[PDB]
């Protein structure tokens, strides 16, 4: 029994961790093979912030511009380039703990741990989603940049995330692995903003079940709703439409814990409209979003890695 | 305002 | 900015994870240097259970009766004892990533992370505390007996808790790594039931400062309180005393933010007899008091490992 | 009504 935000064993990762600084400017690197990926904005000096030409910024760099650190040893970088927002430092030892691994671009919705890093030293491990406007509330403050965001399957390492940079909010933005951000975000200092965010419904529902599966059942209820009749609710209080597609993925939940998808619905609709009256769910007293289905069946069914 | 891009000074 | 329920990078304690095996019972084990620690019960059968003798169920069996299975290699045992309700398998090989480590028995309201694992295999790290009535609400199935709780300083990995049972609430018992129990509880097939919990004062302190140091101030007031005043209203709502000790410990969280301890006790006052009129605070509808002062130092400050 | 003892069977 019980229910937590719970994150990947960050092990594999950690092992994965370096410094690297360019000038007066350090941050993480992630060491896989014999190149270190990393935020091309290492290259930058704060001058340089409001409108970098990195092509330009790139070109006036040479190998030895850049300092990579693996705890106390010092990488040789023996080749550089840029793909899209990430700077790939070829270097001269592979990394012996490489763990098995992918680069995957997630959607809006999902989960991964984040391993918190600085100055190439991991300092903690937490949970958190890719929002639907495509930041992520996170914990990182100056240094953070190039920490990773994660999911194990078996053994295999699938990195989703490298953090970049903080937006006025104090929520947090940054790319995939191949460099392309999350979002409309730029690596610019410039005026920009997320969209306004939504709460992820299916995760909602799923973190529902998870609160049945574990013996809580006091907010079901013997009604059904339509499809498109939850969907009217759920715009009106700011929560993504639920797709089809949601509902088939919501299909091992429903089975094992006998509640149709439309009922647990019917359920989140009562909620919406009705608080909850100073009761809690899984020791919340807000409806959580930031578990996937996927993350429910981990967790109250008990796989490994 | 702005964005804060979050490497750290050495 | 932001503020996550952060756990420590489980890698560590992740090279220390293997399997017990002790007839048709198995559980996880915890191998430093050349001795794996695990749970006395594993050498229980179901029938064993409501009074055993563990002195008698132990000097009925051999070394060959405990297998150990770390990966894919069985370690041979080659010496057993009982010390208080933990086992101490000796094992012909010295582990070879047994980090710096120490055994420290915790006190009621110190966190720790925990590395939920299953057939040896790490599965999900999180982050929880010893309640005041020394359960913890973890997260944890059949299974899951040896995962260990534990904290990192440096390098160093202090072991504090060896997880064993789950009360009939769904929260859990065990002991530490020395194998007593923390609270009245006892490893026998009993009516046992925890002591009602009390929310940890000073952590739900340290969490508004948390608050106020990521920006938000909207709980607090201009009134100051007595100590002595302080604790009748906590007593009130089910809080525990907070000491001079815990004022003098929330020392530097109120020398960073400028707010007198004995304030911030005024602001959680007014938040115990007024609620919260729908607002949050980091994410809460609920006051949190699983964050220690030193859990807060931690992230809003960015110390690594 | 009773304690659960978190090993497994084998």
């Amino acid at each position: 029994s019980g229910f937590r935000k719970m994150a990947f064993p960050s092990g594999k990762v950690e092992g994965c961790m370096v410094q690297v600084t360019c000038g007066t400017t350090t941050l993480n690197g992630l060491w896989l093979d014999d190149v270190v990926y990393c935020p091309r904005h290492v290259i930058c000096t704060s001058e340089d912030m409001f409108n970098p030409n990195y092509e330009d910024l790139l070109i006036r760099k040479s190998n030895h511009n850049f300092l990579v650190q693996a705890g106390n040893v010092q990488l040789r970088v023996i080749g550089h380039s840029m793909q899209n927002c990430v700077l790939k430092l070829k270097v001269d030892t592979a990394n012996p703990k490489t763990p098995k691994y992918k680069f995957v671009r997630i959607q809006p919705g999902q989960t991964f741990s984040v391993l918190a890093c600085y100055n190439g030293s991991p300092s903690g491990v937490y949970q958190c989603a890719m929002r639907p406007n495509f930041t992520i509330k996170g914990s990182f403050l100056n240094g953070s940049a190039g920490s990773v965001g994660f999911n194990i399957d078996y053994d295999c390492v699938s990195f989703c995330y490298m953090h970049h940079m903080e937006l006025p909010t104090g929520v947090h933005a940054g790319t995939d692995l191949e460099g392309n951000f999350y979002g409309p975000f730029v690596d610019r200092q410039t005026a920009q903003a997320a969209g306004t965010d939504t709460t992820i419904t299916v995760n909602v529902l799923a973190w529902l079940y998870a609160a049945v599966i574990n013996g809580d059942r006091w907010f079901l209820n013997r009604f059904t709703t339509t499809l498109n009749d939850f969907n009217l609710v759920a715009m009106k209080y700011n929560y993504e439409p639920l797709t089809q597609d949601h509902v088939d993925i919501l299909g091992p939940l429903s089975a094992q814990t006998g509640i149709a998808v439309l009922d647990m619905c019917a359920s989140l609709k009562e909620l919406l409209q009705n608080g909850m009256n100073g009761r809690t769910i899984l020791g919340s007293a807000l409806l959580e979003d930031e578990f996937t289905p996927f993350d429910v069946v981990r967790q109250c069914s008990g796989v490994t890695f | 305002s702005g964005v804060t891009f979050q490497s750290a000074v050495k």
